[PDB]
Order: structure tokens, then C-alpha cells, then sequence
């Protein structure tokens, strides 16, 4: 089975955060929701579609019908800032499928534009018969960006390994995206591009295997 | 010798992890020889022997002949007739008994928690109520728990046959008002055949 | 109160094995199917295995079938996970879970989770990070001088605190730090330093310097200007 939930959801305090859990005929299954806070094990906030475990605040409501399950959080507060996962047991194959997870960023400060720079793998790496494209993304809020790699326009899926955004200390979030490819692959393409989408806005930088001769 | 056939515990039939049993017990044995016979007719199939082993829990002079029967959850929940054919060297003929679940279409119970009456707050121990109504059959199981721990200080009234043909009951938890004032969250957990997962619970707080 | 406590091991070389354990408390173990769910260091949860109350029904994840072996011990209120034929991809925080279902075929939901123990699968334990400089190109007029960046890789475990040095007193004491990434049996982390043009304020920037502070394995690489 496949579940699909938006990477992030930014809502200012007071507003209601509705997290969507997409699923093919998900209405025949009972969605469950877990809340995972940074460095803390996830907690069951909603189960069997709409039921809430003793203690979980009323503002946490579950919904599910047709092709969509929607977790709704009324009067969203800062303490509600964490990752929300929608899980469902696939009766057809005995497997528990979790969604990708959604980051409920309770808006506090203004949104910052991400600065991204792609650095070419240094000759030293090439010498070691390896090639790595390092895409650095910094100073962005909310702390959530989707980074994508593509060689000559066509998206490269294998070899990608991106880190999760981190606020570190400077308040603003940062991240890093890697593309560990073979030194030959690097030389067998006109240009490589790293595109980061920070909520609608897609910014991309291109690094070509050659510039002049 | 009088024979008494008893059903399995409501919890025992609802949760797959437990083993629901049917009990055939007897009182007042005739003075002669203990030649007894058992023929468990399970609405078609027959086990005959089962596990008729009278573990004589002798206290003073009492000790009866009990005969439990391991029951398959669904078989009980589908209305199979479990008969016990007890006999003995003294009785003129074998006395039989038959049990099954309360025949009728099951109805999902509706659970409502009720906070302490404002008049009761004058007292040191307020009581939390749990209304469980509109269910059928009567066989149900209600428990109370605070912070993931069962609360033993609670009683539950037997099922009253409402006008609607269904049943209803009340479970009363007795908690120190100090604890209730602290905003603790208590939960009324009910288990019943016609419930989604044979389970459901409602919380209370301040 | 219900508490699931896991033990198991930690760092291990691929191919090796590990046996995890989970001792439960606060509920009747015999009544609930326990499950193991891992969380890949940095992204999402992933269900691993599960076993019925009477051990009768055992189930595993496709990406685990054949390798991992889930077990339980009602008498000892314990749940196990024999991790055979480990692999680097298995590096994750393993969580123990308690479900809550009574019906024959229920759509399991993880009622209680443990704190989660960590298994790290990789070759070398403590590794000296190989430092490779990263360079972009000259810039100033069209946009901010991106200058250069330092890519520190081949270190394990983490515990890294990089520092860029200059020929003179580092006035603008700042550096664009970034998170470390989970690589094949090793870690990697870059550090970018934007440069506000080529202000040759006495000190001639012949080449920038990058140094990595890591317990066991100190290195310093030369970076251009």
C-alpha cells in the first residue's frame, strides 16, 4: 500500500493545521497518527480514524474517507511543533505502512529565502576515483526544503543522500544534499543541477563538468 | 444431584488471547459409587471426554465435580449449543443442560462518561459515572483506568433490560476529590462483541 | 504506567549479528502482539516485524525477511529480534512497540513505544576524516563571492567541530556549519564560508585553511583563496 503526506505544513498559532494522508481507497482502512518530537519516540495521538487516547488534547481530530485521511489540529500551538505520521495496516499483505511524515511548523518568525550553492567535486576526490556533488542550502524558514538532483535535465534518483534541516543556533535552518557518483559519470554529462524547492519557490544551481578550454 | 452449566467470562470470549470455558458443575451427590459419565454434545460435533478432571479443592467437607470445556471463541459467539450430560450411580436418569449466548442481533453499546455532581464536590470522595447503554447481548466488560493503570475502586451495576429490548448499565469509579481536582484523566473502557475491535473507552477530566 | 525497555547492542561490522531484547512492564504481555519498528537516522519510521501473543503468528518486513528473526517470551515478558546478516542499510534506531487488538485480524496501531536502541552497521569504528577542499569560481559583481567550502568525509563516529583559520586574528568569527550525513559505513559533513570580496586588509590571503577537530584523527587541509 502507499500513503502520501505533504513534507511540511506551516501554520501560525491559532490557525488550524490540517495534515493530509493520501491513500488509494484509504477509506477502507483505519488510519492512525503518531507525533514524533525531535529526539523523542513517536506517540499515538489518533487511532482508528477519529479516536483519541486518554490525555491527548481535544483539538486533535482525525478524519478519513474516500481517498484521503485528514488530521486536523484546531488552535495550533507551539508545543504542537513536531513530525506527524499517518500509519495504516495493509490487510492484503500483513505489513504496516507509515507515511513519509509531515513537519508542522508553527509559524513564529518571518520566512527566509534559502541560499544554495553547489560545489564541484575537487580533483582530489577524482584522484581517489570518486566524485561527489555537494549542494548546500542555508538560511531558510520554515526548516523544510525539497532538494532534487538532475544530470542533463533528467532526474538522478540513485546516489542521493540529503540531511534534515537544522537550526543549529543561528535560528535559521540549514541542510546539505549529496550525490555520490562515479568519476566517469561526472565526466559523461554536460551539466548537473541541484534544485531546492522551499514551499512553491524552486531555486536551482548548475555545475557543468567543464567551463572553458 | 443438581447440575449447573455456566457460560464463559465476557472478556474471555471477546479477546482472542484468552481461553473461554464452559463449566459443568454438580451439587448434592448420592451416597453410593461415584460412577459418573459425560457426553458433551457441541451442536453436532462431540468431544465426549473434554477435560473432566475434578480438581478437588477440598475445604472442610466441600468438594464438587466440575467439568470445564475449552470453547472456540467464534463457536460461542455464533450460537452453538453446549450441552452437558451428567450422570451418576444413584440418579434415576442422566440430567442434561444446554447453554448458548443470548440469541439475538448484537447492538453496539454507546458509552458516556459523567463528571461528579456539583453537590458531591462538598464531599471528600467524588464519584465518576460511566453510562453504557443500547447494547445487546448483555454480556459486556467494563473497567476503569487512570494513567495506564487499572483503578480497583469501582463497581458496576448489572445490565438492566431497557424498553428498547437492549440493555444498559452504570459503572461508578470512586476517586478522592483531591485527585479529581488535579485534572487527572480517567477512562471508561468497555469491551463488547459488537464493538469495532471489541474495545472502546471514554475519558473524563476537569 | 507502561514501559517497554530495549537493550540489544550498538555498533557492528556488516555481516555480523545482534540480538535485541525488549522487557515490558505495566500490562499483560500475553495479551498483546509486540512489534519492532525502526527509524532510519534522519528520516521516517519503518516497520520491521511482529509476533502474535502465543508466538503462533510471526511476520516480517520484506526488507528484513530471511535475515531478522523476531521472538518473544511470555513467561519472561520479553520480546527479541535476532538480527542476522546485518547490513549498513540497517543502521537505525530500533523501537519496541505494544499494539492493542483483540479481534482475529486487526489493523495494528502502535500503542506504546520504547525509547529505542541504536544499531550502527559499518566497517571501521574510529576513523580519521579525509578532508577534501571544494572550490566554486570567482564572483563579486553578479552576486556574493561564494568563495570556497570544506568537505570533511570518511569520519566515524561523528563528534566533529571544524574550524577555518586565517593568517591573522579571525575578526568575523563565523562559519556556515551543516548537518552530517549517513553515508555507506561512514559520515560526511561540509562547511561553507561566504567571502565578502577580496579585501586584502594587510594579511595576504594566499590560501585559506580548514581544520577538523575530531577525537582520534586530527587533520588540516589547505584550501585555495
Amino acid at each position: 500500500y502507499v500513503l502520501t503526506q505533504p513534507p511540511s505544513v506551516s501554520v501560525a498559532p491559532g490557525q488550524t493545521a490540517r495534515i493530509t494522508c493520501g491513500g488509494n481507497n484509504i477509506g477502507s482502512k483505519s488510519v492512525h497518527w503518531y507525533q514524533q518530537k525531535p529526539g523523542q519516540a513517536p506517540v499515538l495521538v489518533v487511532y482508528d480514524d477519529s479516536d483519541r487516547p486518554p490525555g491527548i488534547p481535544e483539538r486533535f481530530s482525525g478524519s478519513n474517507s474516500g481517498n484521503t485521511a485528514t488530521l486536523t489540529i484546531s488552535r495550533v500551538e507551539a508545543g504542537d511543533e513536531a513530525d506527524y505520521y499517518c500509519q495504516v495496516w495493509d490487510s492484503s499483505s500483513d505489513h504496516a505502512v507509515f507515511g513519509g511524515g509531515t513537519k508542522l511548523t508553527v509559524l513564529g518568525q518571518p520566512k527566509a529565502a534559502p541560499s544554495v550553492t553547489l560545489f564541484p567535486p575537487s580533483s582530489e576526490e577524482l584522484q581517489a576515483n570518486k566524485a561527489t556533488l555537494v549542494c548546500l542550502i542555508s538560511d531558510f524558514y520554515p526548516g523544510a526544503v525539497t532538494v532534487a538532483w538532475k544530470a542533463d535535465g533528467s532526474p538522478v534518483k540513485a546516489g542521493v543522500e540529503t540531511t534534515t534541516p537544522s537550526k543549529q543556533s543561528n535560528n535559521k535552518y540549514a541542510a546539505s544534499s549529496y550525490l555520490s557518483l562515479t568519476p566517469e559519470q561526472w565526466k559523461s554529462h554536460k551539466s548537473y543541477s541541484c534544485q531546492v524547492t522551499h514551499e512553491g519557490s524552486t531555486v536551482e544551481k548548475t555545475v557543468a563538468p567543464t567551463e572553458c578550454s | 444431584p443438581s447440575v449447573f452449566l455456566f457460560p464463559p467470562k465476557p472478556k474471555d470470549t471477546l479477546m482472542i488471547s484468552r481461553t473461554p470455558e464452559v463449566t459443568c458443575v454438580v451439587v448434592d451427590v448420592s451416597q453410593e459409587d461415584p460412577q459418573v459419565q459425560f457426553n458433551w454434545y457441541v451442536d453436532g460435533v462431540q468431544v465426549h471426554n473434554a477435560k473432566t478432571k475434578p480438581r478437588e479443592q477440598q475445604f472442610n467437607s466441600t468438594y464438587r465435580v466440575v467439568s470445564v470445556l475449552t470453547v472456540l471463541h467464534q463457536n460461542w459467539l455464533d450460537g452453538k449449543e453446549y450441552k452437558c450430560k451428567v450422570s451418576n450411580k444413584g440418579l434415576p436418569s442422566s440430567i442434561e443442560k444446554t447453554i448458548s449466548k443470548a440469541k439475538g442481533q448484537p447492538r453496539e453499546p454507546q458509552v458516556y462518561t459523567l463528571p461528579p455532581s456539583q453537590e458531591e464536590m462538598t464531599k471528600n470522595q467524588v464519584s465518576l459515572t460511566c453510562l453504557v447503554k443500547g447494547f445487546y447481548p448483555s454480556d459486556i466488560a467494563v473497567e476503569w483506568e487512570s494513567n495506564g493503570q487499572p483503578e480497583n475502586n469501582y463497581k458496576t451495576t448489572p445490565p438492566v433490560l431497557d424498553s428498547d429490548g437492549s440493555f444498559f448499565l452504570y459503572s461508578r469509579l470512586t476517586v478522592d476529590k483531591s485527585r479529581w481536582q488535579e485534572g487527572n484523566v480517567f477512562s471508561c473502557s468497555v469491551m463488547h462483541e459488537a464493538l469495532h475491535n471489541h474495545y472502546t473507552q471514554k475519558s473524563l477530566s476537569l | 504506567e507502561v514501559q517497554l525497555v530495549e537493550s540489544g547492542g550498538g555498533l557492528v561490522q556488516p555481516g555480523r549479528s545482534l540480538r535485541l531484547s525488549c522487557v515490558t512492564s505495566g500490562f499483560t504481555f500475553d495479551d498483546y502482539a509486540m512489534h519492532w519498528v525502526r527509524q532510519s537516522p534522519g528520516k521516517g519510521l519503518e516497520w520491521v516485524s511482529g509476533i502474535s501473543w502465543n508466538t503462533g503468528t510471526i511476520i516480517y518486513a520484506d526488507s528484513v525477511k530471511g535475515r531478522f528473526i523476531i521472538s518473544r517470551d511470555n513467561a519472561k515478558n520479553s520480546l527479541y529480534l535476532q538480527m542476522n546478516s546485518l547490513r549498513v542499510e540497517d543502521t537505525a534506531l530500533y523501537y519496541c512497540a505494544k499494539t492493542r487488538s483483540y479481534v482475529v485480524a486487526a489493523e495494528y496501531y502502535f500503542h506504546y513505544w520504547g525509547q529505542g536502541i541504536l544499531v550502527t552497521v559499518s566497517s571501521g569504528s574510529a576513523s580519521a576524516p579525509t578532508l577534501f577542499p571544494l572550490v566554486s569560481c570567482e564572483n563579486s559583481n553578479p552576486s556574493s563571492t561564494v568563495a570556497v567550502g570544506c568537505l570533511a568525509q570518511d569520519f566515524l563516529p561523528d563528534s566533529i567541530t571544524f574550524s577555518w583559520k586565517y593568517k591573522n586574528n579571525s575578526d568575523i568569527s563565523s562559519t556556515r556549519g551543516f548537518p552530517s550525513v549517513l553515508r555507506g559505513g561512514k559520515y560526511a559533513a561540509t562547511s561553507q564560508v561566504l567571502l565578502p570580496s577580496k579585501d586584502v586588509m594587510q594579511g595576504t590571503n594566499e590560501h585559506v585553511v580548514c581544520k577538523v577537530q575530531h577525537p582520534n584523527g586530527n587533520k588540516e587541509k589547505d584550501v585555495p583563496l
